[PDB]
RNA sequence: AAAGGGAAGCGCUUGUGACCAGACUUGCGCCCGGCGGAUCAUCCGGUGUUCUCACCGGUGCACUCCGCCGGGCUCAGGCCAG
RNA sequence: CCCACCCAUACCCCGCCCUCAGGGUAGAAACGAUGCCCUGAGGAGUAGGCGGCCGUGGAGGUCAGUGACGAAGCCUAGGGC
RNA sequence: AACGCGACGAUACUACCCGCACGUUGUAGACGUAUAAGAAUAGGCUCCGGCCUCGUAUCCUAGCAGGCGAUUCCUCCGCCGGCCUCGAAGUGGCCGUCGGUAAUUCGCGUAUUGCAAUUUAGACACGCGCGGGAUCAAAUCCUUUGCAGACGACUUAGAUGUG
């Protein structure tokens, strides 16, 4: 499997993946971008208080006709939601993953995520039926979730030229 | 070699003709098409828009087909290819083709080396 | 045609049109102008032709809603020679903003332009411009009447620096007198071939 | 800088001197063109024609010039040649034996001319 | 020590391209020199190397100043206005910028 | 990585930043010196041809030819320019 | 009324491209003669008419054609015509 | 004015201030980027003699991009300290110290950047550095309040107390 961070080396650093998950895509990613480049144990406390509803994941790009709360100002912003199945899904990937450093042997402490990606998995075709006998789709989406957790850490002058600075060397 | 001499190459137009909406249309590629419609403004040659290709445009004859460099690219495939451009190592240069293997590539290479004329993409596969 | 780093212009005795004309010429060129005193700035004409002018601008509004989108009437002379000034000015380009980035105007003289010397731009003076006998109104009275609330304020600060002005002037007295005598007293020591060969070159 | 012309050579080229013990100057080449030629004439009564005649031979002031440049590659100064320094003695001796005799034209012709405010060259008379 | 300055060039404002009411020919440029009002004034600068003078971001060959250069063709209009040519035209953002007039090629 | 004060996108022209394709690395021709060899020209016999031209073997023996190595000289060589 | 100035694809000169026209080229040391050399004029275009090339799938001949030391395909702010 | 402004209090740090040490730091664009009466124009200015189209003027302007040493001069400039002074968006006058200073003359150096190639030279703001001087703070989430409220937001209270 190629995760899309190529670049980092998977020596000192780790790794955890779930595929399929029936998880909001969008409250998903939302919670990926509040997590992204943290500690790892302040993320894990964070996700607990998004679940125990003290803090707040920040609505940026999917919030259109969303609420506003009084925890969005540790963030700057007015909209923010607490997306509690996205929290756990990502203290199951997170605590995977530091189960992974463990193994590898790594210092837990000193590790910070980072990077995280989720993408759209293939969607759960349901359906709904309507009025006048009509049926819509009912479809789930799905994201696949990635994360990767890291060790915190005069040529070419001209004859003129060359006299000036030969001249100004000089004097 | 060195090319022969000849007269100063000079285009005469440097941008590539776009088709209209061809930058507001992912279906449409950006080769170049006539807008062959009755009210198009690209047709009708209002100013501020696209021009067209015409015979104007063409290039000096004299300098027809010729790189920067002075040379007309001949495509080859073998050394019996290459060797068709032993008396013309002053205008024509050797362009290997895109599926010559590795080893034919680097025989082809020593051969022009040898008869002097130049190869335009002679670092590949190396 | 001199290049400046900046001109400060008194506004008193000017044309509001020309004068505008003339220092948005000059921003576009990339000169940077100052235009102090714009309360004593002249428009020709009869005051009350300027009267309708400014209330024939206070007609107009956006309709369904004011606070946005519509000519907001600003009271002030100096303003005013704003907005004369940018109507000369393609103000929505870049362009435009940038120079007219280079344009200041204000209220009586504000300091240290009081320290500074002032030009006067003879295209546009009303005694240079206007025939005899013609009427002429001020844009200073004309904001009073329109609403402009600081007339007074103005004139009691003009009041004070011209106080200022005078003590200055009668220093400059003293100077340009001393440096006369200092010039004849040392008349009497000067070489007399220096004094032969300045005089021939033209000092 | 100010300098005195001693002869017009070819294809607008001028052979001057500052000279060398009033303003820095040696004997140099200049261009007719990058010049501005004044009112004041230096009288050349008493410079001796030969040496003149040397030092605009051609080949004077570049055979020995790739010599030095590979020799000058601490910054040290260029060294120069003591026929270069025997014929700028030569010819500015005389030079200013000539120009003492004006008035202050040793300190015209050390000052380096500069433009101020209200300056017009096309109003300028030189 | 000397208080005196060392220019020895004449300043110039560069105005716009040669233009009617809407187009617009960046070939050619329109500039202000320092000074002069009237035709006869501008013959003078016919043929002047000119130079404008900005600066860059990189550090190339030692300078993070480049020069675009030309020449002064013709005169324009009746106040003096000159026209320039370059070897490449000039920005458009530098309307109202400060340019270098030589007193080199020079007829004296 | 970049722009955004009620659209963007597009043409010409610069500028800014990033990234690249060419060209060049010396050749040609003489004058010397030092090497290494006899594929020099004539004559002879055979062979094939365009029927007067070439090849092969005897053929050179060093003021003749062919390559190399050091210099020197002449010429032509990329871009921007005066 | 007088003077000067600004500019269109309009006119003059020059280069280039195309079209058309007018010419030359074999006891051939002689040519993609279906080629080359010289000169002049013109260049918008719907319905419409005509000509030349580019590309796609397959067949005969040929390139003693390319290819697992990598064909076809696909990606490419990388280039040349 | 949510891209107008002022005053005040407290300001932990990598924060603040001072000195120099420079920017592959940025600027609608330095090259002497010099110059303060007010007022009238069928009237003004003054030294009180007279003067006024004219700023075509005044200041400054010479030296390795400006050196070193004398002769000579007490002229000009700048940094600090003191006393005054400057509120329209606050800065100048005097005194004292120190440092520089062709107004006159002379002596040694200038070359080689090769016949032009911006003359890389200033100001503001920003950043990285040292060596020092000064200071140990707030806001939000949370609980609570109902003078408020769709949610935000607003009025409150939470650190020893009249809680």
């Amino acid at each position: 499997v190629r995760y899309a961070a190529t670049e980092i080396a998977p020596t000192k650093s780790a790794r955890a993946r779930g595929s399929y998950l029936r998880v909001s895509f969008k409250n998903t990613r939302e919670t990926a971008q509040a997590i992204n480049g943290w500690k790892l144990q302040r993320a894990l406390t964070f996700l607990q208080n998004v679940i125990d509803k003290k803090e707040a994941v920040p609505m940026r790009r999917y919030a259109g006709s969303t609420g506003r709360t009084a925890q969005g100002k540790q963030w700057g912003v007015s909209r923010a939601r607490w997306p509690v199945k996205s929290a756990q899904f990502l203290i199951g990937l997170l605590k995977n993953a530091e189960a992974n450093a463990d193994a590898k042997g790594l210092d837990t402490g000193n590790l910070i995520i980072k990077h995280i990606q989720v993408n759209q998995a293939p969607k759960q075709r349901r359906r709904t039926y309507r009025a006048h006998g009509r049926i819509n789709p009912y479809m789930s989406n799905p994201c696949h979730i990635e994360l990767i957790l890291t060790e915190a850490e005069e040529s070419h002058l001209s004859s003129r030229q060359r006299g000036v600075r030969i001249r100004r060397a000089l004097t | 070699v060195a090319a022969k001499k000849h007269v100063p190459i000079v285009k005469k137009r440097t941008k590539r003709f776009m088709r209209h909406q061809s930058d507001r249309f992912k279906c449409l590629d950006s080769a170049w098409r006539k807008p062959k419609g009755i009210d198009n403004r690209v047709r009708r040659r209002f100013k501020g828009n696209l021009a067209m290709p015409s015979i104007g445009y063409g290039s000096n004859k004299k300098t027809k087909h010729m790189m920067p460099s002075g040379h007309k690219a001949f495509l080859v495939h073998n050394v019996k290819d290459v060797e068709l451009l032993l008396m013309h190592n002053r205008t024509y240069a050797a362009e290997i083709a895109h599926n010559v293997s590795s080893r034919k590539r680097i025989d082809i290479i020593t051969r022009a080396k040898q008869l002097g004329v130049k190869v335009t993409n002679a670092k590949a596969k190396v | 045609s001199s290049f400046e780093s900046v001109v400060v212009i008194d506004g008193k005795g000017h044309l509001l049109g020309r004068l505008a004309s003339i220092v948005a010429k000059q921003l576009l060129s990339g000169q940077k102008i100052v235009v102090v005193r714009c309360e004593a700035l002249n428009i020709s004409g009869e005051f009350f032709r300027a009267k309708l002018k400014y209330h024939a601008y206070l007609r107009k509004m956006t309709r369904y809603n004011p606070t946005r989108g519509g000519p907001f009437h600003f009271r002030a002379p100096s303003r005013i020679f704003y907005k004369a000034v940018r109507g000369m000015i393609p103000h929505k380009t870049a362009r435009g903003a940038a120079a007219l980035e280079r344009l200041k105007v204000f209220e009586g003289v504000p300091p240290p332009y009081d320290k500074k010397k002032k030009m006067v731009v003879p295209q546009a003076l009303r005694v240079l411009r206007l025939q005899p006998g013609r009427k002429y109104c001020t844009v200073g009275r004309l904001s009073h009447e329109v609403g402009w609330k600081y007339q007074d304020v103005v004139a009691r600060l003009e009041e004070r620096r011209k106080a200022k002005g005078a003590a200055y002037y009668e220093r400059k007295k003293l100077a340009a007198r001393q440096l006369s005598e200092a010039k004849k007293a040392a008349a009497a020591k000067v070489d007399p071939k220096v004094s032969e060969a300045l005089a021939a070159y033209g000092y | 800088k100010r300098v005195v012309l001693l002869k017009c050579l070819d294809q607008g080229v001028l052979l001057v001197t500052g000279p060398f013990k009033i303003n820095g100057v040696p004997l140099r080449r200049v261009n007719a063109r990058y010049v501005i030629a004044t009112s004041v004439k230096v009288d050349l009564t008493g410079v001796d024609q030969a040496k003149i005649d040397e030092v605009a031979q051609p080949k004077y002031f570049t055979a020995e010039k790739a010599k030095e440049k590979a020799s000058e590659e601490k910054p040290q100064k260029k060294p120069v040649s003591s026929t270069r320094a025997a014929d700028q003695k030569a010819i500015d001796k005389a030079l200013i034996a000539n120009i003492k005799k004006v008035d202050m034209l040793a300190s015209y012709l050390a000052s380096s001319f500069s433009l101020r405010k209200g300056d017009k060259p096309h109003l300028m008379k030189f | 020590p000397s208080e005196a300055g060392h220019r020895l060039y004449v300043k110039g404002r560069h105005l716009s391209y040669q233009r009617g009411r809407r187009n617009t020919h960046p070939k050619t440029s329109l500039i202000k020199i320092e000074g002069v009002d009237d035709t006869a004034a501008a013959n003078f600068y016919l043929g002047k190397r000119v130079a404008y003078v900005y600066r860059a971001q990189k550090e190339v060959r030692g300078t993070k100043i480049r020069v675009i250069w030309g020449k002064i063709t013709r005169p324009h209009g009746n106040s003096g206005v000159v026209r320039a040519k370059f070897t490449h035209p000039l920005p458009a953002r530098s309307f109202g910028a400060s340019v270098r007039i030589m007193l080199y090629p020079s007829s004296i």
